[PDB]
């Protein structure tokens, strides 16, 4: 095995955990942040809907289900 | 030789700065033409605002 | 033999100190970020970093909640007699 | 997160200071005071004037 | 500005002279006139300056400017109107200005 | 030397358009500066002051709005 | 002593009166009293906490 | 009934919150202390390289706990106050110095708007903290009643005059671009290229500024071991001396952060290394 | 207190409290400047003491005689008769709910305002209106430097 | 009895620290001083064992007498020993310090530095090589590590010290 | 470059207060336990603003 | 500038100092201090000090502090134009350059008169 | 890029790297350019601060000028015995010239797509400003 | 290098100025409704104070 | 009238694009010869008109809710920087102008355009943002 | 417990009184004069804020 292969292995073992830790300051708690972001979204009952609606609420539901918008 | 080359090198840098300032002017004209596309209306000051 | 070059081996002695320094610094920065990120669900930009119009929009709702409702719902007997009331927005 | 990169730079500026401590000699207070008050203030002010002139040229 | 120029003039007064008094070698004679001049000029300038600044601040408060014409017009119009009836403040402003100039 | 150079270039800049003439010779102040320094100014008689768009009516581009 | 008792009574009444007028007879739209006001998420500008 | 006992708990229910805030700060403090400790060890190791030796190798395994051992020993050492000195001042100046040095971490920036407080006058705060620490050093030298320490305090006064002028001129020059005292505003201008490109002609002056504010080898006055026995800790030992070098290394770390932020791109990668292959705009 | 070091320390604390008042009254910027300037001055002052009063020993003065002869009655009379505050009320004079002008916001100059710092009034005054006094203070500082050099000579 | 449960472990942590950072006083007389300075440089690194030199006695843990002591210097040595912060240890290096040495029969030399201050360890040579000085310093470090708990207390029926 | 010779040296005159020492000189022990004093040098040093004026080198601390 | 959090953080700093104080007090269990003659006396390179209170410096560089007091004012007056230089005109530019020129002239006069050094 | 899109902040809060979207935008704009290629009024209405031929000449000349400068620099500043540093110097000079020429074409591209903004239809204008291909569906779909 | 860097800084400043023009346009679009709500609330408070003052002083 | 400020701005884009007459009347009423504002009591009635036309502007079609929520999340994460979130806001208003035509718009999305969007303005800093 | 205007006027005059009161040491008088200037500084800032005047900050 070349010496630089071992040196690069050591550098990777140093660098990967540090980069991962820096990427996620809130370790093991990003899921709660995702849940909070999901709850911040407004449903159809939290806004005033236009009476002359081109698409009904159920129609928008099927549109979102079919389009795989994943919102 | 070194001093005359240095003299020649200082000049041209001023020329390049002149050119890049002109390019800045050109970009300003470009963005002005872009932004004034749908802003061509003016509302006059009403007569109740006296002089 | 596949040993390291001699100049590299000498400087490699200081690397664990660098690693522990990085660990401590990452911990410090992460704790600062987490303490800031908890009360505000985001990293809130500094108030002075926004424009004049932005500054009004970010503080309008707080003004309405803290100084408009108690004033529009004010009654003579609502106030505390201990004279320790809420302070004015501008202090004179 | 950005601060990671920041840490790197900080470390560099720590290494440079240690090497300077190991390499350079020591001034006297009067010598550096004379250098600062007779040489460096003028250089700072001239640099400021040059920057102002360049900004007026480009703005 | 002119007071600083006058202080500069007072500073550069000649202190020692070439005379025919040869009895004062190898003995210490204290004059103390230079220090007294500098000290008294300095402190009189300080007192006058602080009181003038005080008067300027209250003139801005009372009128909104230190221009002579605006001040005079405002004071006369207030006398006619009977709007600002705080004789104590006007008396104190006049007194402070006068005492500053006296010092 | 830099001062002489920059003033010479500023005076030579007059061949450009109005927005690109030297700010050393042409003013580009904010609205408060402009209003207070040109209010009742007969040397530069700029006319009435537009309130919603903080500019004088004689200033170019005053009161630009969406069509 | 009696005067100390009177002072303690007046201080306690002041404290309770201030707390009572902060908790009730007061709109509750901003978070001021922790663990007594709601810590929920509000979707409208004016929601009582 | 609960309705008539809720008022009594209005205030005390907020008491734990203050407590937990304190806890948070404590943790931060501990962490920063730790990193400073590491820097100390780093220094020795780096010096070893220049001197071609090994350095700390037997405290712990391969010298991994040298800073811990030093700190614990400094705790263990028993301090004595000489007669002829003011005991109150002798014990109070180190306490003030430690309290001041454990504040620099609030004047720090790690990414945009990530600081613990929303301070705007970062440079003004840095000047205030530096002059307070200089006050502490000078008063220590004065109250120690030692001739060497008091000469070092005079040297510290000379140094602070010089650094006041020199750093004031540097800050004057730097404000002309950012138009602000906050740390996060320089990075938006340094995203493309670093400010050392503009300040290339005064790179030596910038490095002198760094050394002077840090009190490095050319400007190691007030701590010189040749002209003086020790700079200002001649009569100080134990944890007062530990507090003084803790403050010195805090100054090192945070001024290095300041220089890196305001002149070397802050938290941005060296994009200028590919400056010849970068497009100004992308449209389509 | 007659010890020079303690006088200097108490004046430093007074400067801190002045800055605290400016902070409370919401002139934050002027707290940042004042302090640093005076801080430098205080530093220099300490050095002056090291040259002129190395120990805290001072003149043995008795403050009681002048206090009971002149200063106490003059102070009492001045306090009795001096008040140049025509009309101004404490914040508790009227209920806070009767004030509404701090709530008003005008958004039309909000988007017409391009200022991003708090140096605008100072810039206006020093370089537009009071520029004559700015030049005067510069000339005053130059003349003061010349006079200081001549005083040293 | 129960206090020992906390004291006995912590003792080690107290010793280890003071064994890991053993700072001697920068003080050298005559030519054992030159030999000591050789023992400090990179060939024999005391900094490996956490030994770094401090110039003032208030920050010093070990006094290292490394040269001839004259009658003119004895009060100064006594004062320097007294002005060091406790706990402190004293190392006597070389013949001139251990005894009179090559000047034992002189009229102006103290016949051993232990007539003025207590001595913890003696290094015999003239000069003792940097090898021997490092040996003596390591021996002193081990001794002071073990010196906090030498079994002075007796064990009761519960195997607990006093 | 003007003359600064008067700022450089200060003589003494009999019974002249302004020409005498108007300050308490800093008499320091450049004593044996000093890094720059080598081993046994006890130099009595008179300093006035960190300027060496008077020397009194005490030797014999290593006279054997 | 700051906010009300700064006082609370200073109090937290004091509590942290209390933690260090507790550690230092606890460390006293592992050593003894024996009273001796010169132990609590001033250290002067191994011998006895000859002075306690009258330790006076010459302060032969006061002109530097005198000039620092003035140039701090110079720079604090210089800040506003640099902060708002984007809105400069003829008057602002002329005033700023004249101020800088006055500073340079004052420094040149000081250099000519040689008040920037140490004097006897 | 140094400045990003002239009409929007590129990666302000979220990073989108969608090659399909940019390919669709490029195809739609190429289709628009080709469709209106033969109408003389539209050709004469096109304005740009710099012509195309001068941009091409600048890109062709700047790297060559830099290479000539570097060759002269090594010839009368560097010892001809060595080979590495001279090659590095020519590489740097040629790269600087290429940077200048690329700057010329980039400024030309910016001027072309921001001076004729009013000529584009509403859907094309929206797609250009927002960088979204879903606005001008019919241009790239068929 | 100093001249070129100053020119570059001016370039970024001008780009920011263009973006600021766009943001100012968006804020202008948003302004009138904010102004209307602000004025309505201000007038409600003023009317409350007017009726209170009239009742007290009549 | 009970909605939050950022929501008010998001709605106000489309509202100003639709409530032009009332806005023009209000602006003409509030004109003055000084940068100092006029007394609001002199223009209350027109102001009310504006508010009225704003109310029906707030009512939205169901198909625009995804765009509205994305704009709201961008606004919350950016702390009210309208330029940084002008894109998503535009996607909202283009829906409100034509709810019927938006469906085909939503059918043109790519794979990445059909993903939940998370805004983190600290990790991603854009290009030379002055307000950051 | 006192209005700021009356408080600061009284503070300035009390500072002058204390300056006169203290024993005539030149350094003490210098320090008290600096304090007097700072009191004027604070009073000018307070009135500048009260009356919306920009000259008092100057
Ligand atoms: C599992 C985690 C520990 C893995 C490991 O190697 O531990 C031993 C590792 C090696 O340190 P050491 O035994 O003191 O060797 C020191 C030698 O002088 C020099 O020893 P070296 O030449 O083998 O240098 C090793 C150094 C070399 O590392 C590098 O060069 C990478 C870059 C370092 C920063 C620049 O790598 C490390 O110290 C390991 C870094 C990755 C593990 C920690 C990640 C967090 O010990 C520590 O890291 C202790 C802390
Ligand atoms: C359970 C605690 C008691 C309780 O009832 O708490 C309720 C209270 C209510 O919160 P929640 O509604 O359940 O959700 C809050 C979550 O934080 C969810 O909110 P989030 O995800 O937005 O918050 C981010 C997350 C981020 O926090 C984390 O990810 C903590 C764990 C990683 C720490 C990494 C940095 C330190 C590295 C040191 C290296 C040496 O949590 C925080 O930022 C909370 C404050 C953390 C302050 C920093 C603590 C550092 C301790 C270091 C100890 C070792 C050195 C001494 O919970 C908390 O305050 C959570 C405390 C978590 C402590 C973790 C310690 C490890
Ligand atoms: C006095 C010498 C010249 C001073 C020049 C200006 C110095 C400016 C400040 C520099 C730092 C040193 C001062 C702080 C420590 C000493 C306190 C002091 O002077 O007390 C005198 C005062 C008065 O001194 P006294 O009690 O000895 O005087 C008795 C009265 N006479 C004068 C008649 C003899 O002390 C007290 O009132 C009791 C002790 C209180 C100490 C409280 C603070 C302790 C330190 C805490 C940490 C520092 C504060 C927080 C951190 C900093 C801010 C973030
Ligand atoms: C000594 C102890 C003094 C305690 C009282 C200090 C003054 C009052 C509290 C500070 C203050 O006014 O903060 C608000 C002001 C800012 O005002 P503000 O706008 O945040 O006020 C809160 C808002 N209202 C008025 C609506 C309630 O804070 C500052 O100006 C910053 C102060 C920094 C202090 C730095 C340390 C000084 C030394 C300790
Ligand atoms: C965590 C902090 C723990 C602090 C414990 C008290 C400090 C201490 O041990 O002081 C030793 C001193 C001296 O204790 P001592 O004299 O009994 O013990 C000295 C050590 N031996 C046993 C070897 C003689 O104790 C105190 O000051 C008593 C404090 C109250 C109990
Ligand atoms: S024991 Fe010998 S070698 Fe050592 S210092 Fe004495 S004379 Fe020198």
């Amino acid at each position: 095995l070349p010496w630089f292969v071992r040196w690069g292995t050591d550098v990777a073992l140093f660098f990967i955990p540090a980069y991962t830790f820096a990427n996620y300051p809130t370790t093991f708690f990003v899921f709660a942040a995702e849940k909070r972001r999901q709850r911040r979204r407004k449903d159809f009952s939290d806004v005033k809907l236009r009476d002359d609606a081109a698409f009904s609420v159920d129609q928008v539901k099927q549109l979102q289900t079919k389009l795989h918008l994943k919102q | 030789k070194d001093t005359i080359m240095m003299i020649l090198f200082i000049i041209g840098g001023f020329t390049y700065c002149y050119h890049m300032r002109e390019t800045r002017f050109q970009l300003d004209d470009d963005f002005n033409e872009y932004v004034n596309t749908n802003k061509q209306t003016f509302r006059p000051i009403p007569d109740h605002v006296k002089l | 033999n596949t040993a390291y070059p001699t100049p590299l081996k000498t400087i490699l002695k200081t690397t664990p100190a660098f690693v522990v320094y990085f660990v401590f610094g990452l911990g410090f920065s992460t704790v600062i970020y987490d303490v800031v990120y908890h009360p505000k669900d985001r990293i809130e930009r500094f108030y002075f970093r926004s424009s004049k119009f932005e500054r009004l929009s970010r503080k309008r709702d707080e003004k309405l909640r803290h100084y408009f409702k108690p004033a529009i719902e004010w009654q003579p007997w609502y106030n505390t007699s201990t004279n320790n009331n809420t302070r004015p927005l501008l202090r004179y | 997160m950005p601060y990671f990169v920041l840490l790197f730079k900080i470390l560099i500026f720590c290494v440079v200071a240690i090497a300077t401590r190991g390499t350079l000699p020591r001034y006297r207070f009067d010598q550096f005071t004379q250098l600062n008050w007779k040489h460096f203030i003028y250089i700072w002010l001239g640099f400021l004037v040059f920057n102002l002139c360049f900004v007026t040229f480009f703005i | 500005l002119v007071s600083c120029a006058i202080f500069y003039k007072f500073i550069v007064s000649k202190i020692s002279f070439k005379n025919s008094n040869y009895k004062d070698n190898y003995f210490s004679i204290f004059s103390k006139n230079y220090l007294n001049v500098l000290f008294y000029q300095y402190w009189s300038s300080f007192f006058s300056s602080v009181m003038i600044g005080f008067c300027i601040i209250y003139l801005f408060s009372l009128t909104g400017s230190t221009e002579w014409s605006i001040i005079n017009f405002i004071v006369a119009s207030n006398n006619q109107i009977n709007y600002y009836t705080n004789n104590i403040t006007l008396l104190f402003i006049c007194l402070t200005l006068i005492i500053g100039f006296i010092i | 030397f830099c001062l002489l150079f920059v003033l010479a270039d500023a005076w030579g800049r007059e061949k450009y358009a109005q927005p690109y003439k030297s700010q050393i010779l042409h003013g580009r102040q904010p609205f408060g500066h402009t209003f207070v320094q040109n209010y009742r100014n007969q040397a530069t008689d700029l006319g009435r002051w537009n309130h919603n768009f903080a500019c004088y009516e004689k200033q170019p581009g005053c009161g630009r709005d969406f069509d | 002593g009696p005067l100390n008792i009177v002072f303690a009574g007046v201080a306690f009444l002041m404290f309770y009166e201030n707390n009572y007028k902060k908790l009730y007879l007061n709109p509750r739209y901003s978070y001021t009293m922790p663990y007594l006001q709601s810590a929920k998420i509000t979707k409208n500008l004016y929601e009582k906490l | 009934m609960g309705f008539w006992i809720a008022p009594l708990f209005v205030n005390i229910l907020s008491l734990p919150l203050y407590l937990v805030m304190l806890v948070y700060n404590i943790v931060c403090m501990l962490l920063i202390t730790l990193v400073i400790a590491s820097i100390t060890l780093i220094e020795r190791k780096v010096l070893s390289l220049v001197q071609r030796r090994v350095g700390p190798h037997y405290v712990g395994y391969r010298g991994r706990l040298q800073y811990i051992a030093d700190a614990l020993k400094l705790f263990i050492k028993g301090i004595v106050v000489p007669e002829g000195s003011n005991k109150f001042w002798f014990v109070a100046i180190p306490s003030a110095a430690g309290a001041i040095c454990y504040t620099f971490w609030i004047n720090s920036m790690w990414g945009p708007s990530v600081s613990i407080f929303d301070l705007e006058y970062n440079l003004v705060y840095a000047t205030i903290l530096s002059i307070l620490f200089s006050f502490c050093i000078m008063l220590t030298g004065y109250f120690s009643k030692s001739k060497y320490a008091f000469m070092a305090s005079i040297r510290c006064a000379i140094l602070m005059l010089n650094i006041e002028i020199f750093l004031g001129l540097l800050v004057i020059n730097l404000i002309f671009i950012s138009e602000s005292f906050c740390f996060s505003v320089f990075v938006i201008y340094q995203e493309i290229i670093w400010l050392i490109f503009i300040f290339f002609g005064v790179s030596g002056l910038i490095f002198i500024t760094f050394l002077l504010e840090t009190n490095r080898a050319p400007f190691d006055l007030a701590e010189a071991e040749s002209e003086l026995v020790t700079g200002y800790s001649v009569e100080y030992g134990g944890f007062y001396f530990a507090l003084y070098y803790l403050g010195e290394y805090f100054h090192l770390f945070f001024f290095s952060m300041v220089i890196s932020i305001v002149l070397f791109g802050g938290w941005e990668l060296p994009n200028f290394l590919y400056l010849f292959l970068l497009n100004d705009f992308n449209i389509l | 207190n007659n010890n020079l070091y303690y006088i200097l320390l108490y004046i430093f604390l007074e400067i801190v409290f002045f800055g605290l008042f400016l902070c409370l009254y919401q002139l934050e910027l002027f707290t940042g400047f004042l302090w640093v300037a005076e801080f430098a001055i205080v530093f220099i002052a300490v050095v002056l003491l090291f040259y002129l009063n190395i120990d805290g020993l001072h003149l043995k003065y008795n403050h009681n005689i002048n206090n009971v002869l002149y200063y106490t009655p003059s102070l009492v009379l001045f306090l009795i008769f001096f008040n140049i505050d025509y009309f101004s009320e404490l914040e508790l004079f009227l209920p806070l709910e009767l004030s509404f002008i701090d709530i008003y916001d005008d958004y039309y100059e909000g988007f017409n305002n391009s200022i991003m710092n708090d140096f605008t009034p100072l810039t206006l005054s020093y370089y537009s209106i009071n520029s004559a006094e700015f030049i005067i203070i510069g000339l005053l500082l130059l003349l003061g430097s010349v006079a200081c050099v001549n005083l040293y000579k | 009895m129960r206090v020992d449960y906390i004291v006995t472990p912590i003792n080690a942590v107290v010793s280890w620290a003071r064994q890991g950072s053993f700072w001697p006083l920068t003080f050298g007389l005559a030519c054992c001083a030159v030999e000591m300075m050789h023992a400090t440089v990179s060939r024999y690194d005391f900094d490996r064992f956490g030994v770094i030199f401090r110039a003032t006695p208030r920050q010093a843990d070990l006094i290292l007498v490394a040269g001839t002591l004259t009658n003119k210097m004895a009060p100064g040595l006594r004062r320097l020993y007294e002005q060091t912060l406790d706990p402190k240890w004293v190392l006597s290096m070389g013949s001139c310090a251990n005894g009179g040495g090559y000047y034992h029969y002189s009229y102006s030399v103290v016949r051993g530095c232990n007539r003025i201050i207590p001595v913890d360890i003696y290094v015999p040579g003239c000069p003792p090589t940097a090898e021997a000085l490092m040996f003596g310093v390591l021996q002193l470090q081990k001794s002071l590590y073990r010196q906090i708990n030498e079994g002075e207390k007796k064990y009761n029926k519960k195997d607990l010290t006093y | 470059m003007n003359r600064s010779i008067f700022q450089l040296w200060k003589p003494e005159s009999p019974r002249s207060n302004v020409n005498s020492k108007q300050i308490k000189t800093m008499n320091v022990n450049f004593g044996p336990q000093h890094p720059a004093a080598h081993g046994v040098l006890r130099l009595i040093l008179q300093l006035n603003g960190e300027i060496a004026e008077r020397f009194d080198p005490h030797i014999g601390l290593l006279h054997r | 500038m700051g906010d009300a959090v700064v006082i609370h953080l200073i109090q937290n700093v004091l509590i942290f100092g209390i933690i260090f104080w507790l550690l230092t007090w606890g460390a006293e269990y592992f050593y003894t201090v024996k009273q001796q003659l010169t132990k609590k006396q001033f250290y002067e390179c191994g011998f006895k000090s000859i002075s306690e209170l009258n330790i006076q410096i010459n302060f032969n560089f006061f002109m530097l502090a005198v000039f620092l007091i003035l140039y701090d004012v110079e720079f604090t007056f210089l800040f506003p134009v640099l902060f708002n230089f984007s809105m400069f005109s003829t008057t602002e530019l002329f005033l700023a350059f004249f101020f800088i020129f006055l500073i340079l002239v004052s420094l040149l006069y000081d250099w000519l008169n040689n008040v920037l050094s140490w004097s006897a | 890029t140094n400045f990003g899109s002239p009409f929007r902040n590129t990666d302000s809060g979220i990073v989108i790297r969608d090659p399909e979207n940019e390919k669709r935008l490029k195809l739609a704009f190429q289709n628009f350019w080709k469709s209106k290629q033969e109408d003389k009024e539209f050709q004469a209405q096109i304005k740009t601060a710099v012509s195309k031929d001068t941009v091409n000449f600048m890109f062709y000349a700047s790297p060559l000028f830099g290479a000539l400068l570097g060759k002269t620099y090594i010839d009368m500043f560097c010892n001809p015995r060595y080979f590495y540093f001279r090659a590095f110097t020519l590489s740097m000079f040629a790269l600087a010239g290429y940077c200048v020429g690329n700057g010329f074409r980039n400024r030309y591209e910016h001027s072309l797509y921001t001076r004729n903004y009013h000529l584009f239809p509403k859907d094309l204008q929206d797609a250009l400003v927002n960088g979204d291909a879903r606005y001008c569906i019919s241009w790239w779909k068929q | 290098l100093q001249m070129w860097g100053v020119g570059k800084i001016i370039e970024i400043k001008k780009f920011m100025k263009r973006r600021d023009i766009e943001l100012k346009g968006l804020q202008r679009k948003a302004a009138p409704f904010m102004q209307s709500m602000n004025d309505v609330r201000h007038l409600a408070l003023r009317e409350r104070n007017d009726m209170l003052y009239n009742e007290l002083l009549s | 009238m009970n909605t939050k400020s950022f929501e008010v701005l998001i709605h106000s884009q489309y509202a100003f694009d639709v409530c032009r007459e009332q806005v023009y009347n209000f602006e003409d009423c509030r004109q003055t010869d000084t940068p100092l504002p006029k007394d609001p009591i002199h223009c209350k009635a027109q102001a009310k008109e504006v508010l009225s036309c704003y109310k029906e502007a707030e009512k939205m079609d169901p198909i625009c809710l995804s765009s509205f929520n994305d704009s709201r999340e961008c606004m919350f994460k950016s702390d009210g920087n309208l330029y940084n979130c002008k894109t998503w806001i535009n996607q909202y208003v283009t829906c409100q102008k034509n709810p019927a035509a938006f469906a085909e718009f939503l059918e043109a999305s790519t794979a990445e355009q059909l993903k939940s969007k998370k805004f983190d303005f600290v990790k991603n800093r854009g290009h030379s943002d002055k307000y950051l | 417990m006192l209005t700021w205007i009356s408080f600061w006027s009284l503070i300035f005059w009390l500072i002058l009184i204390i300056l006169v009161l203290k024993p005539k040491n030149f350094i003490s008088i210098l320090f008290m004069s600096e304090l007097t200037w700072l009191a004027l500084y604070c009073l000018s800032l307070l009135f500048g804020a009260i009356y919306c005047d920009i000259t008092l900050l100057s």
